[PDB]
RNA sequence: UACGUCCCUCUCCAAACGAGAGAACAUGCAUGGGCUGGCAUGAGCGGCCUUGAGGCCUGAAAUUUCAUGCUAGGGACACA
RNA sequence: UUAAUGAGAUUCCCUCUGUCCCGAGUUACUAUCUAGCGAAACGACAGUCAAGGGAACGGACUUGAAGGGCUAAGCGGGGA
RNA sequence: UAGAUGUGGCCUGGAGGUUAGGACGAAGCUUAUGGCGUGAGCCUAAGAUGGACCGGCCUCUAGUGCAGAUCUUGGUUGGCGUAGCAAAGAUCUAACGGAGACGUUGGAUACUGGAGCGGGGAAGGAUUUCGUGCCAACGGCACUCG
RNA sequence: AAGUUUGAAAAGCACUUUGGAAAGAGAGUGAAAUAGAACCUGAAGUCGUGACAAAGACAAUGGAAGUACCUCCAUUUCAAC
């Protein structure tokens, strides 16, 4: 089984995945639904100044606490973060994805991400320890990815 | 049972910050036909504090004898440039604007104002007014709110902002105009328009609106504080020292019944940074600039030469280079503030309010140290040439 | 790169007023925020961040210990580089220095 | 592709973070000089006091005027 | 009844002080913001008020009065 | 309501009979798949489901129906990217390595301060030693290190 | 605790290339990879994105009764009752 979506072109289409994106499923949810119609290149735009600490991760959904910042009014809201570990882990899902529009034949130029999905995996465990002798898990909660790609006819 | 006076004043509450920096009238005088037309508020700028001392009058026991010490305000106050003119129906829900003309040329600070880059703008604020001002049916369509502001108002308020490029402060480091609409308070508001349209696009110094002896009321930002907690924001008391969980609070905060915390008890929150007005503020001297008369703080007990500014400016401020006016004591600003006077609403008809003044000393001693000397000119009598000048004024 | 490029293996030597830096801040920090408020010192005075420190500045900031740092220091700027070109690139560092100076009276901002 | 706003940087009358007040070749920033003010006579030297109210510090969470030095213009919506 | 001894109980006096009148400023460390990491207790549903009645002190009923939404920091009134 | 009773009445597992399906797709499973029974429930369709068993009826049989037991077990979830990761030593730099905050070396400033973050043992542990790799998860941050 | 019970057969994904290697995209195996070893089926719960009435919050839910629009769901007529 594959891909929540079809592309509705699969030769004018790239796509890639991660499995055990290693970090947590909550920076990486908003860290990638943030470019989800964006063009590739204002895409990794995007990533490679939210490293800088210039643009931010706009956090819906799981926001929840987060301080406010200026950076986040171009999104519309007063919360958004720079979450270092989920935007590095993009920056390379999408030169993968990069790499799946050459071997076909397509300007990443012209890529469009469409359908990036992020959802969760089989969630590590490691305890931690408590006061009163109370052994409480922490899990870690890894996340898959998804994402496609398109072109825009001129 | 036992009980204590309450803490603060719920007739300022909410707590909240300012909506803006400016100080604004949020009422003008009442309107008394019988007087002349002229403008009843101003915009200065906190230069800051000094004290002088004063001939008193007024006969009781501390007053009708010698000198006193009374802390002063020195307000840099520059000319304000008219560019509009307001005026406003009374209708029965309150208050509405019926146009606004505005003078042909309107100076590039005031432009700024309507920006909030203006170097990355195109410039283009007051184009196709400046244009269709030159035109004829721009001319018709300002003599037709003219020939309004007569029929339906009742109340003229031209439009004023600051000179900034007149204001070589460069501390205050904005160079928008300060907008504030002034309320005249003369008579036949025919003849209200007749000021309002003559000294339209004219500057207006402090002193063409107020008078040196009389008092004036000082819409003003206080200043901010940040987030202050419960024992500074209201001064409600401390704790003992063994409370736990510290003792900088209000302990009981409500009673089972209302199971709601009031609006009364005290919390924590925007302290400082407040809109007040300090009703009564009385001006001691409306002195001119050093650019016209470079003899300031001289008036005819201290016939030696000075001026405001004290050794090494005002801490903060800089020099004052405009029309300053000394009020009596507290404004609340901190430094660079625009405050807005404004001609005052009590009756002040009172021997303590409506008294003449003579000063017959002001302090330029350094604001930054501890100062010794006024007129640093009297410094340089207290030592001789010691070796920074000695290396410089016998190196040649 | 008007101003940039223009110019190739600059080298001015002005002065770094670090009191001014470094006021009220941890002691336990001064020392290490010494080096770090130089570096977007003289990022700011030369439009690059990738600044090198030549061991002497580092030994001289850190010679009155951690707490106890100069009040001012004067500094050689060197910026060489590898010589890339277009945007977002590399070779544009620096190679900050110390300078021996024994007082502070009197010098401006020099070059070369 | 418009007028514009916003982010990034800087400033600080503002500030927990937002927000605010600003600037965006400007006295802007950085040094220095001068003022103002702290301290209380500097390493060294002459004959211990002398040089000498000296030296040092002085805007920095952010005193004040003068000389010289460098001095992002890029992004994001607006925008369809 | 008692000298000595007492982390024993008690009262006064002296000194001394932020215990206080009456608080204020400073400092680390935190809280705050960020990168990384990440729990839990608890969890019917929930969750603005006043009055009424009621297992007689309601979040839901009755009748009124407020209430746009989503929010960050607090606090400790209530959620018997 | 407690209770009693009836039902040619409903349903699950299995038996004895009968009738019958199934690789031209059984059980199962999904549901804006309708219909039909007052209901329990049944039947259908359509699955870009499933792959090999099983339905109806008459009797028999029982480990036969679950929302609620501070139920039991498994799993998930909210709070929530939140509380926090705040006692105990402050890392700073070069150039080097490396896929890359990491390590190594040099220099620098430190901390332990000889009742030690020292060197040796007993008790206890038993490969934790060492080297060379390695870096998935474990070292509550990270790691090229352990 | 734990049936790895993948498939009939390991035929267990050669090889290309993106990645430092993993993993990904392709191919290829096979009846199925939507059977890829944490593998028969794969449910509930919760979550994700795509769509929508794109509705519209001023507890949720629910009752009755309509209406709006949308539904390869049933039925009926589709030269007629
Ligand atoms: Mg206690
Ligand atoms: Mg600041
Ligand atoms: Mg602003
Ligand atoms: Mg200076
Ligand atoms: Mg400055
Ligand atoms: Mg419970
Ligand atoms: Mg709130
Ligand atoms: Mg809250
Ligand atoms: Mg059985
Ligand atoms: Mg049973
Ligand atoms: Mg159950
Ligand atoms: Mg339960």
């Amino acid at each position: 089984t594959h891909y929540s979506r079809k592309p509705q072109v699969s030769s004018k289409s790239a796509k890639a995945k991660v499995s055990d994106l290693r970090c947590h499923y909550k920076n990486t949810f908003e860290t990638a639904n943030v470019i989800n119609g964006m063009p590739l290149r204002k895409a990794q735009q995007l990533y490679r100044q939210v490293l800088a600490k210039t643009r931010c991760i706009p956090f819906k959904r799981y926001n929840g606490k987060i301080g406010r910042t200026a950076q986040a009014k171009e999104w519309g809201q007063t919360k958004g973060r720079w979450p270092r570990k989920s935007v590095v882990a993009m920056m390379s899902l999408l030169k993968n994805a990069e790499a799946n529009a050459i071997e076909k034949g397509l300007d990443p130029n012209q890529m469009v991400i469409k359908h990036v999905q992020v959802d969760q995996a089989a969630r590590m465990r490691r305890r931690t320890y408590r006061a009163h002798g109370r052994i409480t898990p922490y899990m870690c909660s890894p996340c898959h990815v998804q994402l496609f790609m398109s072109e825009k006819k001129e | 049972k036992f009980e204590h006076p309450r803490h603060g004043h719920l007739g300022f509450l909410p707590r909240k910050r300012s909506r803006q920096i400016r100080g604004r009238a949020r009422a003008f005088p009442k309107d008394d036909a019988t007087q002349k037309p002229h403008l009843t508020s101003f915009m200065v700028f906190k230069a800051g504090m000094t004290h002088i001392v004063r001939d008193v009058d007024r006969p009781g026991s501390k007053v009708n004898k010698k000198e006193v010490v009374e802390p002063v305000t020195i307000l840099e106050a520059p000319p304000m440039v008219i560019v509009g003119i307001v005026g406003y129906r009374q209708t029965p829900v309150g208050l509405k604007t019926i146009g606004t003309v505005w003078a042909h040329h309107t100076s590039v600070e005031f432009r700024r104002r309507y920006y909030k880059n203006w170097k990355q703008s195109a410039q283009l604020a007051f184009s196709r007014q400046k244009q269709f001002a030159n035109t004829k049916e721009g001319k018709v369509a300002e003599a037709r709110t003219l020939n309004a502001f007569a029929k339906k108002a009742s109340v003229i308020r031209v439009i004023a902002h600051t000179q900034l490029r007149k204001l070589r402060n460069h501390r205050v480091g904005v160079k928008k105009a300060h907008v504030q609409e002034i309320q005249i308070n003369g008579g036949n508001v025919a003849a209200k328009i007749a000021l309002a349209k003559s000294l339209l696009e004219k500057e207006v110094r402090v002193d063409s609106v107020f008078q040196q002896s009389e008092a004036c009321d000082v819409c003003s930002v206080t200043k901010g504080h940040g987030t202050e907690g419960v024992v500074k924001r209201w001064g409600v008391a401390c704790l003992p020292r063994k409370t736990h969980r510290g003792l900088r609070k209000v302990a009981c905060i409500g009673a089972w019944h209302p199971a709601r915390v009031m609006y009364t008890v005290a919390r924590a929150g925007q302290h400082g940074y407040h809109h007040r007005t300090q009703l009564n503020k009385k001006i001691y001297q409306i002195g001119r600039s050093v650019a016209v008369e470079p003899n300031q703080a001289t008036t005819t007990y201290d016939l030696t030469a000075k001026t405001i500014t004290p050794m090494g400016g005002f801490v903060g401020y800089g020099t004052v280079r405009n029309d300053y006016v000394m009020l009596k004591g507290s404004v609340s600003g901190p430094r660079r503030r625009v405050m807005t006077l404004r001609r005052p609403m009590a009756p002040q008809t009172s021997r303590h309010l409506k008294e003449k003044i003579v000063l017959k000393f002001i302090d330029t001693s350094s604001k930054i140290g501890h100062g010794r000397f006024q007129t640093k000119k009297e410094k340089n009598q207290w030592f001789g040439p010691l070796k920074k000048d000695r290396i410089r004024r016998e190196e040649r | 790169k008007r101003t940039g490029r223009k110019p190739d293996a600059v080298s001015m030597e002005a002065t770094i007023h670090l009191s001014k830096l470094l006021k009220k801040k941890t002691f336990s920090k001064r020392a290490p925020l010494a080096i770090k408020r130089i570096k977007a010192f003289v990022g700011r005075l030369m439009k690059t961040k990738d600044n090198r420190i030549d061991a002497s500045l580092n030994t001289y900031i850190w010679h009155k210990g951690v707490k106890g740092v100069p009040g001012r220091v004067r500094v050689l700027i060197q910026r060489k580089s590898e010589t890339t070109e277009g945007n977002k690139h590399k070779h544009f560092y620096t190679v900050i220095s110390n300078v021996p100076v024994a007082s502070f009276k009197g010098l401006t901002t020099k070059t070369v």
